[PDB]
């Protein structure tokens, strides 16, 4: 009654991916596939684990045998590779996969285009500084914000977003730095180190 | 905020309109009772919603009589009669006339000219008035008035008294006749009196005491007694006299109250043939379905959680997952096996070749219809279950039809047998295990239980109390109801006996039947309570004895008779004096 | 065709909140709805499917919020209650539409109920600039310390589109969201153009203007 | 009576509470404009599933059945005796008699006995005397 989905799905374009959806015990006839896109409701792919309803690329393919559903997609495509999950059927209620997150590799590799800008002059005001450093256009998604306060390493107030699908199939991220008005100008200079794939850029101005 | 004071003995009435005198009347009615906290209020440099309750005591120590006003009802958007009394420089003036009402009524004052206070055209309620279903016209002081909806009679009692004192209700009795008695009927939940703006005023709440009243020789009350108000006063309800002499005197008798409650069936040993229908080894036919008595047993729905389980879980009537505290009265499970498509059509209202022909759900039903497949097992094709195609209407509520009479398109009779225009009414589903999901065989049951209204045989998944010791509670033993003290005991059962009894043929012990333990029981406690007291022109101190009681369910001392409370004991012997029991004796001196 | 739900609900620990999803497009008796959760950054969590017309519905067991599906016949408005509210309840609610047999698809959903059950109350963000330094100048508005999501930044009320770029918010330390917009404009426009940035947080009620100059 | 005669035509403006919440105490009107609630969820006011408005209207038709044939139901309320008499029957004021065994009512009050002039005083509101024994002892003459 429990059923359990491949976690997440790297390939290469045109190659085919296969996501097992493994369920425990007795199994239905009956499947049903979701894609989600990141913050998107899932999309229904596949029906009896045997039909994709209509305008739903013909790669896309899903099955069963004995108790293993697999979900498999021929040839990927770049705006293909989304978050899966499978339907339970009959049996009682249903047990989607635990999701399985899709990336297609073979992208090209960018560097992170990083815009720092200080705290206003509104922020002083009220006592709060945020250095902020805001990142753009990398792949794939990893980045380590180190901020340089002057050389020395600042170990507290580092706030940097975890990194997420842009439009452009690039990775849009953004890392602010929490300072007192005190310390914004007992400092020379506030540097954003973005390490990305161990080559990271700086961004940092002075007060 | 609002500031309490005590209300004295202020509030008491005439409660009728009959005459008496030199006799004290015991009288049972919605009073105010004695040295209840009375709400106090202002007005300063402040008329709140108040809930009216049963009625009200309001009271207004005045100088220059600024409250002047009313009003009452439940809504005060109009939609109700709400009575509405303006005092007006002297003038009594009443109405019940609706209109629709501003948050902040009031009276306007202003100060020194030829017309003292003006503003009595002041007087914005509200917009406008449309009904009225009655009309009528008309600290040094103190006014006091006495409101309550009975008969749709809402009444007013009144004493118009001067008083000497500033700050509270002065401490003194005289007793209210009814000013008025306007049966308009419109129901008060709620108030708002009206003030003159540039004033003390009370607000008690009228409860059913019951008092002992003296009506002297004019017939006016001089004197009340609440009964509840404390021991002492308990007495004079009995007597009926002000005076109670010297000497013991039962009044009352307290009932020790329960705990809770104790429900105790046995554990695992109870249990309801739920397999015997769901894993039935070849349900009856859809056109014929079991009706298997489901009573007497605890509920064994969640072992149903782990199974090959079922193709649908459908709860009609209420929640699935209450069902845990959901105790049953009749449930009867509906057992048969279907073809895929028409588990669809089994729920209530439901039009369809099963729903309509060979199985139907009341529109008002109840309960948790279940289905699952027999695929794996029911299909190999197989031909034994078997439908009903044509019935000349749709089916009664849980209608079984196993009518074989042949059936008949046309008017021509059939006599019996099969031809043109005649038709066998039921059709057999032929199942091979690779039919379509909707060919497939469903195996069907429906839960149909009748939820509240009925005492309760299927026994809920749950439905189990622990078990306490020494302490009074209501139990329930494997349906033996009883209410004492459950304690442990040494005596001994024979196995396969249930309940101890005793020679009154009363309940005495128990056995626990989840765990075998062999429990006592006892009454609450009772006894009588028993005021001793010096005569009333002594003291009105009193000492109260609870008779044949230990001292906890109540200055204490336990005794041989009971539970004596507001006595202090002496080591020292003196004659007998008051006799309480066994040889104590109660007297009123240091 | 169309799934039509009621806004985001935030709510405290032990509090109640029912949800609507209404139905148009195709027919409403003729399908069940599923309703499925989807937890922040997890799996879909499948609290029940209801009846058009039928009021009883199958609860997955698993958290318990009393939680009743129901449906309406005239408005085709499906509500789902959670009541017994805790914080892990916090999730987006999916409604989905189903068939009136065994077979059990969602093909279609809503948009999602994004809902918070927390003991933090909304708090309004706090806006500041960021200001400009290939002939062309970044400036922004840098919003600070929100709750919750999300918030749309827009600019010049739509008159001010190329160039601005949308950056994921962050719960920072604190237990407050961090978002950043920064749009590209050329460096002759300076003081010559007004920039203005319009700032939209939902639950909290929040419109606030600020003017971006050097 | 029967208004199915005149009241249908059928007639929607005649309506009932199909639910309420409990049973109504006497002479206790429910004029709450209130949704019945069936369900957990809240109707919020609206109706839907497990909604109902409680307070539904039988058409009436003359064509309908005698069970829905409207009829008027005027239901009289007295409150017998012990009150001061407003409804009274065809019956106007006697004469009074004194020292001579006489039936009587007073007000509605009703009993047999010797009628005497007395000096006992009464409060002004009050109608009855009575004695120890809840016997009508003195009674004063309402005129
Ligand atoms: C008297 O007031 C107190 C609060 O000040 C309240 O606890 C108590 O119940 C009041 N008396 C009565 C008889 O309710
Ligand atoms: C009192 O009220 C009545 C109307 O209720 C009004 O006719 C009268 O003039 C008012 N004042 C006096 C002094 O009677
Ligand atoms: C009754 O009232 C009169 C006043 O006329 C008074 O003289 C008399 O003392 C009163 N009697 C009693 C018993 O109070
Ligand atoms: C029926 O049998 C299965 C095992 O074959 C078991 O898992 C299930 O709980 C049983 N159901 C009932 C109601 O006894
Ligand atoms: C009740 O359960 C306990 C353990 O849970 C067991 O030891 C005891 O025998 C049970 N009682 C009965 C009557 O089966
Ligand atoms: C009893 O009380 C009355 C006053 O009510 C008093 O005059 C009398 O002396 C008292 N007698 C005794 C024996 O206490
Ligand atoms: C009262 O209870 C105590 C313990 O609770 C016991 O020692 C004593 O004997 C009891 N007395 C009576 C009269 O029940
Ligand atoms: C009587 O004397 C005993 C000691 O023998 C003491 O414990 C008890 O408190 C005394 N009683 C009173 C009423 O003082
Ligand atoms: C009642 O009316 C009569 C007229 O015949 C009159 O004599 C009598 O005094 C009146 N009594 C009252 C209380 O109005």
């Amino acid at each position: 009654i429990v059923l359990t989905q491949s976690p997440f799905q790297s390939v290469s374009p045109k190659e085919k991916v296969t996501i097992t959806c493994r369920a425990s015990q007795s199994i239905s006839s009956n499947l049903h596939w979701y894609q989600q896109k990141p913050d998107q409701s899932p999309k229904l792919l596949i029906k009896y684990a045997s039909q994709s309803i209509s305008g739903i690329p013909s790669r896309f393919s899903g099955s069963g045998s004995g108790t293993d559903f697999t979900l498999t997609i021929n040839s990927l495509e770049a705006e293909d590779f989304g978050i899966y999950f499978c339907q339970q059927t009959n049996f009682w209620p249903y047990i989607f996969g635990q999701g399985t997150k899709l990336e297609i590799l073979k992208r090209t590799v960018a560097a992170p285009s990083v815009f720092i800008f200080p705290p206003s002059d509104e922020q002083l005001k009220s006592g709060t500084a945020s250095v902020v450093c805001l990142l753009n256009n990398f792949y794939p998604r990893e980045a380590k914000v180190q901020w340089k306060v002057d050389n020395a390493l600042q170990s507290g107030n580092s706030e940097s977003v975890t990194e997420q699908d842009s439009k452009d199939s690039t990775y849009s991220l953004s890392s602010t730095l929490t300072l007192s008005k005190a310390d914004y100008e007992k400092h020379k200079v506030y540097a954003c180190e973005v390490t990305h794939q161990g080559l990271s850029s700086t961004k940092s101005f002075n007060r | 905020p609002p500031a309490y004071t005590n209300s004295f003995t202020r509030g008491v009435y005439y409660p009728d309109k009959v005459f008496r005198s030199s006799v004290l009347h015991s009288t049972q009615d919605l009073f105010l009772p004695f040295f209840s906290n009375v709400t106090w209020f202002h007005a300063i440099h402040d008329n709140p919603v108040l809930p009216f309750n049963d009625g009200v005591y309001f009271a207004s120590t005045e100088k220059s009589n600024i409250i002047r006003g009313w009003i009452f009802g439940t809504t005060l958007d109009s939609k109700t009669q709400s009575l509405l009394i303006v005092n007006n420089a002297t003038n009594v003036v009443i109405k019940v006339c609706e209109f629709q009402f501003c948050n902040d009524p009031f009276l306007g004052v202003y100060y020194h000219k030829n017309n003292k206070s003006w503003m009595e055209s002041e007087f914005r309620v509200y917009s406008s008035a449309n009904n009225c279903t009655f009309e009528y016209v008309s600290f040094k002081n103190l006014r006091e008035f006495v409101f309550k909806n009975i008969d749709g009679y809402f009444k007013i009692y009144s004493k118009h008294t001067p008083i000497n004192l500033v700050r509270d209700l002065p401490q003194g009795f005289s007793a209210l006749e009814p000013l008025v008695d306007l049966p308009i009927g419109i129901n008060i939940t709620r108030f708002q009196t009206l003030l003159a703006l540039h004033a003390a005023y009370y607000v008690g709440y009228l409860q059913p005491r019951t008092f002992l009243l003296k009506y002297n020789e004019n017939g006016t009350i001089t004197d009340a007694v609440d009964c509840a108000l404390d021991p002492l006063s308990e007495t004079k309800c009995t007597l009926k006299s002000f005076t109670v002499e010297k000497g013991i005197y039962q009044t009352s008798n307290f009932r020790v109250q329960p705990t809770e409650s104790i429900v105790r069936f046995p554990n695992i040993t109870n249990l309801c043939p739920f397999g015997e229908v769901f894993n039935a080894t070849r349900f009856a036919s859809v056109y014929a379905w079991n009706r298997k008595r489901i009573s007497n047993c605890v509920a064994d729905y969640s072992v149903l959680y782990n199974s090959a389980s079922f193709s649908t879980f459908k709860c009609y009537g209420v929640s699935p997952t209450k069902l845990n505290d959901l105790c049953f009265t009749n449930v009867y499970a509906d057992s048969f096996v279907i073809r895929g498509d028409e588990v669809r059509q089994i729920a209530p209202g439901q039009t369809g070749k099963i729903a309509d022909y060979n199985y139907k759900l009341p529109d008002d039903f109840t309960g948790c219809v279940i289905a699952w497949n027999s695929n794996n097992l029911d299909s190999k094709g197989n031909y034994n279950y078997l439908y009903r195609l044509f019935r000349k209407s749709n089916l009664k509520p849980f209608e079984r039809d196993i009518s074989t009479e042949i059936y008949q398109a046309g008017s021509t009779p059939c006599n019996g047998v099969e031809g043109f225009n005649c038709y066998f009414p039921l059709q057999s589903y032929g199942f091979q295990p690779t039919n379509g999901v909707g060919y497939q065989p469903y195996r069907v049951v429906v839960l149909s239980f009748e939820l509240l209204h009925a005492p309760a045989t299927v026994c809920g998944p749950k439905k189990s109390t622990n078990l306490v010791k020494n302490k009074c509670v209501n139990f329930n033993f494997n349906g033996l109801t009883g209410t004492g003290v459950l304690t442990e005991s040494n005596k001994k059962f024979l196995p396969f006996q249930q309940f101890g009894r005793d020679i009154a043929d009363t309940t005495d012990a128990v056995r626990d039947p989840q765990t075998l333990e062999i429990l006592d029981i006892t009454p609450c406690s009772f006894g009588g309570v028993s005021v001793i007291t010096p005569g009333t022109n002594t003291s009105n101190q009193v000492a109260v004895l609870y008779q044949d009681v230990n001292c906890t369910e109540v200055n204490v001392f336990q005794t041989r008779a009971g539970c004596l409370i507001g006595a202090e004991h002496v080591n020292n012997s003196y004659e007998c004096d008051i006799p309480i029991g066994a040889g104590i004796c109660a007297s009123y001196q240091t | 065709v169309q799934l039509v739900q009621s806004g985001a609900e935030v709510k405290k620990p032990g509090a109640t909140v029912k949800i609507s999803c209404k139905v148009s497009g195709y027919s409403f008796s003729n399908y069940y709805i599923h309703w499925v959760k989807q937890a922040p950054g997890k799996s879909l969590e499948w609290i029940g499917y209801i009846d058009p017309f039928n009021g009883g519905t199958s609860d997955n067991l698993k958290f318990k919020g009393a939680a009743t599906l129901t449906a309406d016949t005239s408005t085709d408005t499906a509500y789902m209650e959670l009541s017994s509210l805790r914080s892990e309840d916090t999730a987006v609610y999916y409604c989905a539409r189903s068939e009136y047999d065994p077979y059990y698809v969602m093909d279609y959903w809503g948009q999602g109920t994004t809902v918070t059950v927390s003991s933090a109350s909304t708090k309004g963000p706090s806006v500041f600039p960021l200001a400009p330094s290939g002939g062309t100048a970044a400036l922004g508005c840098l919003v600070k310390d929100y709750f919750p999501e999300p918030v749309t930044v827009s600019w010049n009320s739509g008159a001010l589109t190329s160039g601005v770029h949308t950056f994921p918010a962050v719960l920072q330390s604190s237990g407050l969201y961090s978002l950043s917009s920064v749009v590209t404009v050329p460096s002759s426009s300076l003081g010559t153009q007004t920039y203005i940035c319009n700032v939209n947080h939902k639950p909290s009620n929040t419109k606030v203007d600020k003017k971006v100059e050097p």
